[PDB]
């Protein structure tokens, strides 16, 4: 009895601190998302922290010492013994004093960010696995059937919904909708990224963009009226916001969510490649492959460098000029798989065991 | 436990 | 592993006809599938087809025999001496049948290939064998029926005794189970008193024995 | 071009005449470039060819081709969860093949098939490497190079639209897994397209049964995380609300049978719709036709549900076929068994009408003999004849023999050691011989048993056995002494109703008891059979012939073996010497066990045992102290130390065999004793009655995934042995140990389920009702079941 | 295995002859279909381990 | 102690009553069925039984025999309802 691997995860780096790296604080949260694949993650609004676990606890949080402000658990309880679990996996989001959660049993909860009294809750078609994108006084959830779904931000009832064709075998995670100009632009778990307007749910436009073989989109961003889009195992690309042209396309496939700033795009292969390519033509300025295969995270621009997590729980920081670490550090044992925030010139990142860390220097 | 191989 | 040095096909062919002539099989099968892999398409590759079917046979690796002897056929259907490779599959299946009870398939595909072979091939030099195993193997089929009608006969179905035995007449006539097997035929009729045909039965029997 | 020969460069394997007949173009007539490019394009087709070249001339055509290199050997390196036989089979069929033609552009073609392989066996990060090796005479090897990877696991079966069942409890139920514990064999955690349509079919069924008949699975998703080493699966589904079942009619050419019919759909206006019952009665109706001739009698059901009032009509449409009659029931691979062990397990008759359920029945029970991998039913329809069909069964063998060696512990035995040698086919000829062997703290037993199953056609077995048994008493909380017997033993057995099975047969046992310590039980024994040991000296011997008739009677209407919920077990057993034999007693056991549910889905359950026993001496003699009843352990009386229920021995005032001090002794000669002793070690009354009630309660504290697994109980049981015999006069002093007024009782809880190491039981009694000397063992447990 | 490693090798029977089935006047046996027949094979070749089945030279 | 032994045609009592005297094998056949016994030894007959015998009850026959003649028609009907 013994197990193997097809590729032998990529050695720990060797690398000089320029700076050195600490931790202002770190809280718990009962038992993190464990050992599930989720999108949960925290939030930052207004100098405090929401985060929450897979169990249902939602803790809040202050962002310079940890004290705890409220905490409320959403598990309903049949009695002073039985406990369903709520399972918990949309994203912390922020917005308008609300804190909207998904859940695996088709659920949106719309937590107070004053005291944690449910404001709202309702139900949508499907496991509410991707993030409650908020805009123009609507919640948009991205559902595990392909069904696009807004929610109203006051009473919580569907206003309207979109079908999005699903195939036979996809990747677990949805994508999240990033809104611009009144239309929302959506990829789902079928290689294609498609336009839909807010105000009934029209298509206006949808663009494959792929190449067994599936794939997944996970949120394109927006920029000056293109719509970068990369598929998994397929070919990020350059949309028209307006007509869905192609401009510019580039084989290479991931699922984890990338970045964009000034003129260049920071993303990370789905083999664990950060690389920086050019929006005018996708020419490569640098590649910096040491990290094969140790499953990072999405990675984060925090003070002009890439910060990525990894499954053994090391944070790296990567310089942006040229690729060259430029640090890192031992954070948690049990490891990081959701996206680190980074906002109002603090760094928040979970671990699997929901221990929310504050990373500074 | 009671192991059983067949001939 | 019983590895073949990659010697000219004349040694090894000589080689593999002494240890066939010595009397050892394992090791011939080993020197002619080399040399048929080495050369497919070599002067002799027939002979050597032929000297593996025999060693197969010989081996106890019937199902290998079966196979060789049906890609000879299907690729040379007008080799003047195929006669031989219908006896050998003739001999292959008499040999899977390996016990009347049990099923008669393989006893009956080796009947079908020496009735082809006899009625094919008359002047040969195996016909006179050909016939001794077809009287065998048509006593055993008879047997096996016969086998199946006294196991009827004990379960008390009375109609399937009649009916395999009527059987047995029409296929084999002139064995030693159909006429060990009448009286089955005639206990039959008479336990469920059809008093005439048991009559007929027993003037049957009695004409004869 | 006018062509006036033809030639060609680099043939080897094809023939010129095939490869003539292969081209269109002939040896005078005129070619062009586009016959030129059309004889290339079949050259190229053709597969013996990797590059084709063909080139006018001066005078002739000439052609140059360069054959594409032979297929020499195939290798495999690295396919360790794979067999290479069925990985050559794969192969084979995808057109790679020894003998044939390699082509140096479908490398990626075959490596796309293994790795689609591989994605079905479950590995969805494999990969494959192949690499060519050419070798002289134009051939070539292929090697292959395996990284499996990892496999990818379940790690989630979610159910979400579901408000009236939990999902745990839904998923209980399901065959593939998501929590697999290392304490518990609830199956493997992989993934399968066939087992996830099951479950969905069980789901389906689940709810149907509960009255939802406007049940509906929306859509199921499967999902990989992106390193692709787990799979998340949901079953967005759609429940309705609870139906009630307002009345059944029946429709159709039922040939003359509507009274008959009619009755079987009776239903109790306001029953709850049902899935499983309907199906019943379809089943039963279906019974119905067949049992008239009818081979294919067709049944369909309807419903028509009403939302208004939640009301569900059936509507039983019934189409009963013509009748079909069996002509010849033919057996295929049955190499070894012989026709009629495959014969004789059939309901199906030759000769007569076709019955489907019949048909199946036989292919059931040839499934439950053992001996077969798959059994396969195939109706052949007879040429020339409208109703006539032919019954073939084509069965795959196996080797039934069998090696066995298990190994268990206990409270009540100890280590228990336990080989076997087994043929349950000698030479298929359906006799099932086998050699058996047991050894735990205090016995060794060893067997020879041949076993006819059908002596006779109707079923009646004839079963011999040689047994060898060494019993050592002192070591099983007894008197001690020593009995080493042996002996044969014929039985028959009379199958009668399916549930209940006489047997009756003779026996002959021999005796040798040796080293035996002086007691008043024995002795108040050996007096009769005339023996007059000294009662000063323990070493004895007594050596006695029996020739026993034993008969029986049992009755299993339990509906599961492993954690039934219903039914009643009953087993009554005797035993009698015959005239002649040295010894002269007759001996009765009575066990039984029944389960009385107590809800609609059998989770909470009451079992009711008991164990009566009595046996006695008939020509002025007693029962022999070696066949006595011994009540108390693990199984009878939970709470007492094992086989210490019942009468205690009384010891004489004897010399031991070798004395020393520091070490305690009953009460020898050298320690001052002249009298009767007193003792606190059972050994064991000719009468015996056991009773026990025990309320079977849903595991509280375990996850409700894996909750069915494991068995909790609280128990109450009683019981009292006592010997008939004793003489309350004569041993006024020590207790009556005749009086069967002395009830022992003990309550406690039970724990009971499979771990890898075999069947678990626990359990912790506290005896609140105990008298002198009874020993007490609070905690007793069974591993591992020998 | 152990079973056909006598019946390959060299092991044969010879069995009883046939004989034809008498039929008493006024009636007729059944009809024979020529199904299983042996038909008469003139000349007298070797038999029981006088016939060598080894191939000849082509 | 046994299952059901069943042997020969089903006979419902109803076709049986539905064939007179002077049709040929066709008709009677598409009546009744194909029998499953037959006179083998020269003359033209057709045994229709109905042999039953369930668990420990008996066996229960009835025999019905047709005779036809040289050109197949149905010539003479014997019937039997029980077996002496």
């Amino acid at each position: 009895n013994s197990e193997e691997d097809v590729v032998k995860m990529s050695p720990l780096p060797t690398v000089e601190n320029q700076f050195t790296p600490t931790t202002a604080w770190s809280t718990s949260v009962g038992s993190g998302i464990g050992n599930f694949y989720s999108n949960l993650h925290p939030a930052l609004a207004d100098n405090v922290v929401y985060a929450a676990d897979r169990a249902g606890l939602v803790k809040a949080l202050n962002a310079d010492d940890g004290k705890e402000i409220w905490s409320v658990s959403l598990a309903e309880k049949d009695g002073w013994f039985s406990k369903e679990p709520a399972l918990l996996s949309g994203g912390v989001t922020v917005s308008g004093g609300h804190v909207y959660i998904g859940s695996e049993k088709a659920q949106v909860y719309a937590l107070n960010t004053s005291d944690g009294t449910v404001a709202w809750q309702t139900k949508v078609a499907g496991e509410a696995l991707s993030r409650p994108v908020v805009s123009d006084g609507l919640v948009l959830i991205h559902t595990s059937n392909g069904q696009l779904q807004a929610l109203n931000e006051a009473d919580g009832a569907v206003k309207w919904t979109v079908n999005l064709d699903m195939p036979s075998l996809s990747l677990r995670g949805e994508s999240a909708p990033t809104t611009a100009f009144g239309a929302a632009v959506v990829g789902g778990d079928n290689g294609r990224v498609s336009a839909v307007l807010m105000e009934q749910g029209q298509m206006i436009w949808q663009q494959r963009i792929s190449q067994r073989l599936s794939d997944v989109d996970t949120t394109p961003v927006v920029v000056n009226g293109v719509v970068f889009a990369l598929a998994y195992n397929g070919n990020l690309t350059a949309l028209d916001l307006r007509s869905g042209q192609i401009m510019w396309k580039r084989e290479l496939g991931s699922v984890n969510d990338f970045i964009v700033d000034g003129n260049r795009i920071y993303l990370v292969d789905q083999n664990d490649r950060v690389m920086a390519l050019t929006i005018d033509g996708g020419v490569t300025l640098w590649t910096q492959s040491d990290l094969l295969h140790r499953l990072l995270t999405s990675p984060v621009l925090y003070n002009g460098n890439l910060v990525v997590g990894d499954s053994e729980g090391y944070l790296h920081w990567i310089n942006v000029e040229d690729g060259r670490f430029v640090a890192q550090q031992k954070v948690d044992s049990s490891g990081f798989q959701t996206e680190p925030v980074a906002a109002d010139g603090k760094l928040l990142i979970q671990a699997k065991d929901g221990t929310v860390y504050s990373i500074t220097r | 436990w009671n192991w059983s191989k067949s001939w | 592993k019983e590895e073949v040095p990659d010697n000219p096909p004349n040694e090894i062919y000589a080689t593999a006809q002494q240890k066939l002539q010595d009397g050892n099989w394992r090791q011939a099968i080993t020197q002619l599938e080399a040399l048929d892999n080495r050369y497919p398409f070599g002067p002799y590759s027939q002979q050597v087809q032929l000297d593996l079917i025999y060693a197969y046979y010989k081996n106890a690796d019937l199902p290998l025999a079966q196979a060789a002897i049906d890609r000879f056929i299907r690729l040379n259907p007008t080799h003047p001496n195929i006669d031989y490779v219908m006896y050998m599959r003739g001999l292959t299946n008499m040999a899977l049948d390996d016990r009347s009870d049990r099923d008669p398939q393989h006893a009956r595909a080796a009947f079908s290939d020496f009735s082809k072979l006899v009625r094919g091939y008359p002047n040969s030099q195996y016909t006179t064998d050909a016939t001794k195993r077809l009287v065998f193997l048509k006593d055993r089929l008879a047997k096996y029926e016969y086998s199946v009608a006294e196991y009827y006969t004990e379960r008390g179905a009375w109609v399937a005794v009649v009916n395999r035995v009527e059987g047995m007449l029409r296929d084999y006539p002139d064995t030693q189970a159909t006429r060990d097997a009448l009286p089955l035929m005639e206990n039959a009729y008479r336990q469920m008193q059809m008093n005439a045909q048991a009559e007929k039965v027993a003037k049957i029997i009695a004409a004869n024995s | 071009f006018v062509v006036k020969d033809i030639h060609f460069e680099g043939l080897q394997r094809v023939a010129v005449g095939a490869a003539l007949l292969s081209m269109p173009v002939r040896t005078g007539d005129t070619v062009n470039d586009e016959d030129i490019s059309n004889t290339i394009r079949a050259l190229f087709a053709t597969g013996n060819f990797e590059d084709v070249r063909v080139l006018r001339d001066g005078d002739t055509l000439l052609v140059q081709v360069k054959e594409r290199p032979t297929i020499a050997s195939i290798t495999f390196s690295g396919n360790k969860s794979v067999k290479d036989d069925m990985l050559k089979q794969n192969l084979e069929a995808s057109g790679v093949r020894v003998g044939e033609s390699l082509d140096r552009t479908t490398i990626a073609d075959i490596e796309k098939g293994l790795e689609d392989f591989y994605y079905s066996v479950g590995k969805y990060s494999a990969s494959v490497k192949a690499v060519v090796t050419p070798l002289p005479r134009n051939r070539v090897d292929l090697k292959l190079v395996f990284q499996e990877g990892v496999s990818a696991e379940i790690q989630q079966i979610n159910i979400v639209g579901n408000h009236a069942f939990t999902t745990d409890e839904l998923i209980s139920h399901f065959q593939l897994r998501d929590e697999v514990p290392w304490w518990n064999v609830v199956g493997d955690r992989k993934y399968q397209k066939q087992k996830l349509a099951g479950d969905l079919e069980t789901l389906r069924s689940y709810y149907l049964d509960r009255g939802y008949a406007r049940f509906n699975i929306d859509s199921t998703q499967v999902s990989l995380t992106p390193d692709k080493k787990g799979i998340y699966v949901t079953v967005n589904i759609t429940e309705g609300d609870q139906y009630k079942l307002s009345g059944v009619e029946v429709s159709g050419n039922l040939a003359g049978h509507s009274a008959e019919i009619e009755q079987l759909t009776k239903i109790e206006p306001g029953e709850l719709y049902n899935g499983t019952k309907v199906t019943k009665m379809e089943d039963d109706i279906k019974k119905l036709l067949g049992r008239y001739g009818y081979a294919y009698p067709r049944v369909q059901s309807m419903p028509e549900i009403n939302d208004a009032d939640k009301t569900v009509k059936l509507r039983v449409n019934v189409d009963a076929g013509n009748r079909f009659y069996v002509r010849k029931i033919r057996f295929e691979g049955n190499d070894t068994s012989k026709d009629a062990v495959l014969r004789r397990e059939m309901r199906q008759m030759e000769g007569a009408w076709l019955g489907s359920d019949l048909v199946d029945q036989g292919k059931e029970r040839l499934n439950r003999l053992g001996f077969f991998e798959t059994v396969d039913t195939d109706t052949q329809r007879v040429p020339g004849s409208p109703d006539q069909v032919d019954v073939v069964y084509k069965v795959k063998e196996r080797n039934t023999g069998s090696f066995n060696f298990g190994i268990g512990y206990g409270t009540e035995s100890g280590v228990s050691f336990q080989a076997g040698v087994q043929q349950d086919n000698w030479l298929g000829t359906g006799y099932a011989v086998g050699i058996n062997g047991t050894k735990n703290d205090y016995q060794t037993y060893a067997e020879l048993s041949v076993t006819n199953p059908y002596f006779t056609v109707d079923g009646v077995s004839l079963g011999g056995r040689l047994f060898y048994n060494d019993f050592q008493a002192d070591d099983a909380d007894l008197s001690d002494y020593t009995n080493k017997s042996y002996g044969t033993d014929v039985t028959l057995g009379f199958p009668i109703n399916e549930y209940n099975s006489l047997r009756a047969g003779l026996g002959y046992v021999h005796n040798s008891l040796s080293n035996m310590q002086p007691q008043v039980a024995m002795w108040r024994y050996l007096y009769s059979m005339g023996e007059h040991p000294s009662t000063s000296d323990q070493d004895n011997s007594f050596k006695t012939d029996d020739f026993t008739f034993n008969y029986g009677w049992t009755y299993n209407k339990l509906d599961r073996g492993y954690f039934p919920t219903d039914g009643s077990r009953v087993n009554l057993t005797g035993k009698v010497t015959i005239p002649g034999s040295d010894n002269e007693y007759y001996k009765v056991t009575l066990d039984t066990a029944t389960y009385v549910p107590i809800d609609d889905d059998h989770k909470w359950v009451v079992l009711g045992r008991t164990r009566w026993g009595y046996g006695d001496g008939l020509g002025g003699k007693e029962m022999p102290f070696y066949e006595n009843f011994y009540a108390g352990g693990s199984s009878t009386v939970r709470g007492f130390q094992s086989n210490t229920i019942g009468p205690k021995a009384v010891y004489f005032p004897h010399q031991a065999s070798n004395y020393d001090p520091d070490y305690d002794y009953e009460c020898a000669t050298q320690d001052g004793a002249k009298d009767l002793c007193k003792s606190d070690d059972a050994v064991g009354g000719n009468a015996m009655a056991v009773a026990s009630l025990e309320f079977i309660t849903p595991t509280p504290f375990i996850s409700d995934k894996y909750a069915n697994s494991v068995r909790t109980s609280f128990f109450w049981d009683m019981g009292t042995v006592w010997d008939t015999n004793w003489d309350s006069s004569q041993y006024s002093g020590y207790p009556d140990y005749s009086d069967p007024s002395n009830i022992r009782m003990s309550a406690g809880i039970a724990l009971q389920w499979m771990s890898p190491l075999g069947p678990l039981v626990f359990s912790y009694a506290q005896p609140f009702k105990k008298y002198d000397g009874d020993k007490a063992e609070q905690f007793q447990f069974n591993i591992g079941k020998t | 295995r152990y079973k056909r490693q006598v019946s390959g090798d060299e092991a044969y029977l010879e069995a009883a002859p046939l004989a034809e089935l008498h039929a008493p006047a006024g009636m007729i046996l059944p009809v024979t279909s020529g199904d299983y027949a042996i038909p008469v094979t003139n000349g007298s070749g070797a038999v029981g381990k006088a016939l060598d089945i080894r191939p000849p030279a082509q | 102690y046994r299952p059901d032994i069943n042997q020969g045609n089903y006979l419902t009592a109803n076709d049986v009553s539905k064939i007179r005297v002077g049709m040929t094998q066709q008709q009677v056949a598409y009546a009744l069925g194909t029998p499953l016994m037959s006179d083998p030894f020269g003359t033209n007959t057709w045994f229709y039984v109905f042999r039953q015998q369930p668990g420990h009850e008996g066996v229960t026959q009835q025999t019905l025999t047709l005779t036809f003649n040289s050109s197949g028609v149905l010539t003479n009907i014997d019937n039997k309802p029980a077996l002496s």
